[PDB]
């Protein structure tokens, strides 16, 4: 039974943001690692929810810092077939392979949930120092995949985190994104942006406004 | 009397312990009923055969062996390591002059099985295997020295530790002179010469030149080093290049084309 | 029929971060190994405290996995400045199925410690027509990112609250938030909850920020 050997696939799913603005485009991708240099050709069969499609691009082989090459199909995929839970196959073939690699992929299953989106202002002890932390509470979504950003001013703002979601007592989950901004522009009462989008939200996305008010 | 010469059946100079090897010592007068002296670094070994087999290797083994019979030379030292380990990286040689071949071995402790092995030299994997398998560079160079290591996947993946091999250079590029001055009168005696010149001591060893225009030949493969043609008309202008090679060709290099003219 | 390569495979574990920074508890280093096989179970542990062995060690007990291997484990109690002062402790483990001893080491996490900011941010104001009610933690600027973070009121600890795993700022240093989930009662009644943090940078490893309904 010496089976073992051969290459091995990794296969991911589309970006979040992706699958929720119609404009962008969301793709599964299909990597194989481990091609060697004496079987170097990979063959990609790609199924839909079971039935095989035929509109994926693979990029040529590109070998890696440790000589093994790399090979990468991607498939462009329809926002309703992935949040509808559409599942994805990639199959692989390979002569250094007793039998191809199948490796399948879809949306977390559940009732998705909405979130609810709450900012929070700087705590008046965060007022002495230069730069103030402004807070996006994200909680009770579901499924986790979700997209976070802050704006003002019709600009991107530069300097913001994110923390992973947090599975919550509920099965739902949350998230906090803290956006750090010079003091001054606080003071100076510019409003701030939360615009959170997920699957669960009108138009798939909502955003909360945040400016200093007294 | 030439040197008696060592072999090791496996060649690998580093093994597992427990493990089996045996030493050869050959002299080029094939001799009968003659005795073996066997030295473990510099001391006798309780040992008179012609070979030398270690049954099952511990750490007392390494170390510098070299032998001797008859009215030979005492031989060259061959240095064996016994380790312990998961992987061990063999190779059949420490020292190299570019030409000779280079054999390598990712090992597994009690043969064991490993697959997806990788070949490092000098921290990059330069080759891979899905099963695991040897590896031999028969045309070594100065740029295959460093140290060698390899890794594969058991239940686990598994890493040996480096051992370093070194391929010594014999001659560097054989640049190519340029007589006097270009221009020149036609009319002028040539002299053109291949500027190469052995790095290590080979007794013996004779160096093969040969003098190149764009790509057509002028003389070949000849032990003298210098090109003369009786003297110059400019039908022999331009591109000039040299080669220099051994014997065997195992070993050849270039040179910068020289601006000539006559 | 050749078998793969391997045998015993050893994973070893700082001690918690509150029990380091806390006298009153004990810290210790785990040393786990796993895929112990049943034809050679034998396991010897050997402890090296920055180089020099000590011998304060405890072993527990073997217990069989599903995966019908044995793992053995082996704590050892270390000294709460030693570790803070980033001395580096060592587990060596010997076993037949291994072609020489395993050795692991840890030590704190180096860098320049930072001291944590914490903040306390109420409910937003779009919350409080729900039951429940979110109290929020801020801690941010803090190095390493080994941390303890509770809540309490009363004297008594405040448990249904869930901390996000630190987050690595833009500047070098971590942050993350707790958050708090208590009934709107209890909020607009005027009760006192706090935050409760401990890292190596603050003063006596401790500090506490509170938060209640303001007027
Ligand atoms: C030889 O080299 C190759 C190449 O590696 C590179 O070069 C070498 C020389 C080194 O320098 C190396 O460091 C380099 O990376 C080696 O190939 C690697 O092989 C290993 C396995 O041996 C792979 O490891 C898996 O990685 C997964 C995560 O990979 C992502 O993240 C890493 C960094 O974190 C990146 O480096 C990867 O490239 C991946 O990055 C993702 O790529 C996606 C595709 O492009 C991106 O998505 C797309 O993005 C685009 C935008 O450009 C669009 O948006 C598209 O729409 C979108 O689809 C994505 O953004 C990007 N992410 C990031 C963060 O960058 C791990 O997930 C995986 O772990 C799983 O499997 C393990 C089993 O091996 C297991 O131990 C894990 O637990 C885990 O198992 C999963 O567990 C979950 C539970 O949590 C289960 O639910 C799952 O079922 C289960 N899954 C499975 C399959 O079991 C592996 O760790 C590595 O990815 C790969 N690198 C590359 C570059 O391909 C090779 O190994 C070397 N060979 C030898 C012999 O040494
Ligand atoms: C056969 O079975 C056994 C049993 O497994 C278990 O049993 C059955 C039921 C199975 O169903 C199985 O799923 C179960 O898990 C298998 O044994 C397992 O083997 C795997 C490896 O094959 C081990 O995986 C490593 O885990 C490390 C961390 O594990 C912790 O977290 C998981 C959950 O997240 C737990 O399950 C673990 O038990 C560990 O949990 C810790 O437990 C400690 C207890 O001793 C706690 O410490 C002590 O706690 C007490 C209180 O009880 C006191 O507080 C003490 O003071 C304190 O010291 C500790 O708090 C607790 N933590 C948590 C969070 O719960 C990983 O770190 C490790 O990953 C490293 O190595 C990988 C490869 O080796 C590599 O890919 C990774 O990248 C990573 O490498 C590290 O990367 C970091 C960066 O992120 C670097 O900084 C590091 O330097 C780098 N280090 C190294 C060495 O590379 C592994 O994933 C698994 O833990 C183990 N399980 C158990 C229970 O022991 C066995 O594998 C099976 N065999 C086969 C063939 O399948
Ligand atoms: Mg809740």
């Amino acid at each position: 039974p010496e089976l073992l050997g051969g290459p091995s696939v990794f296969l991911f799913p589309p970006k979040p943001k992706d699958t929720l603005m119609i404009s962008r485009t969301p793709e599964v991708t299909c990597v194989v690692v481990d091609v060697s240099h004496e079987d170097p050709e990979v063959k990609f069969n790609w199924y839909v929810d079971g039935v095989e499609v035929h509109n994926a691009k693979t990029k040529p082989r590109e070998e890696q810092y440790n000589s093994t090459y790399r090979v990468v199909s991607v498939l462009t995929v329809l926002h309703q077939d992935w949040l509808n839970g559409k599942e994805y196959k990639c199959k692989v073939s390979n002569k250094a392979l007793p039998a191809p690699i199948e490796k399948t992929i879809s949306k977390a299953k559940g009732q998705p949930r909405e979130p609810q989106v709450y900012t929070l202002p700087p705590s008046r002890d965060e007022l002495t120092k230069n730069q103030v932390s402004l807070t996006c509470l994200v909680k009770g979504f579901y499924p986790s995949d979700i997209a976070v950003e802050w704006e003002s001013n019709g600009q991107p703002e530069n300097n913001y985190k994110t923390t992973p979601p947090v599975l919550d007592s509920d099965g739902s989950f949350f998230l906090y994104s803290k956006l750090t901004v010079d003091k001054s522009r606080w003071q100076q009462g510019n409003v701030f942006s939360c615009s959170v989008m997920h699957e669960a939200l009108h138009n798939h996305y909502t955003q909360k406004s945040l400016s200093l008010s007294p | 009397a030439p040197k008696a010469v060592i072999k090791l059946q496996p060649p690998w100079v580093s093994v597992f312990q427990e493990e089996s090897v045996t030493l050869h010592c050959e002299v080029p007068h094939l001799p009968g009923s003659s005795s073996t002296q066997w030295f473990l670094n510099g001391t006798a070994i309780q040992t008179s055969t012609p070979t030398y087999h270690i049954t099952s290797a511990s750490e007392d083994d390494s170390g510098e062996y070299r032998c001797q019979r008859g009215l030979s030379g005492r031989s060259d030292p061959i240095q064996l390591e016994v380790h312990r380990g998961w992987l061990l990286l063999q190779v059949s040689s420490r020292v190299l002059t570019e030409g000779e071949p280079l054999a390598l071995r990712c090992h597994a402790w009690k043969d064991k099985l490993v697959y997806n092995v990788l070949y490092y030299r000098n921290g990059k994997a330069f080759k891979f295997f899905h099963w695991n398998s040897n590896l031999t560079i028969l045309k070594t160079n100065m740029s295959h020295s460093g140290t060698y290591h390899c890794s594969g996947m058991g239940k686990r993946r598994y890493t040996s530790a480096g051992i370093s091999v070194t391929v010594k250079e014999l001659f560097p590029a054989p640049v190519l002179t340029a007589s006097v001055t270009s221009p020149l009168l036609e009319g002028t005696p040539v002299t053109l010469s291949c500027e190469t010149k052995l790095l290590l001591q080979r007794p013996g060893l004779q160096l093969y030149f040969s003098f190149y225009m764009g790509s057509k030949t002028l003389r070949g493969r000849d032990t003298s080093s210098e090109y003369q043609i009786l003297t110059a008309r400019r039908e022999d202008s331009g591109l000039y290049w040299c080669e220099a090679a051994t014997e065997d060709g195992n070993v050849l290099k270039r040179s910068p084309e020289l601006e000539l003219q006559v």
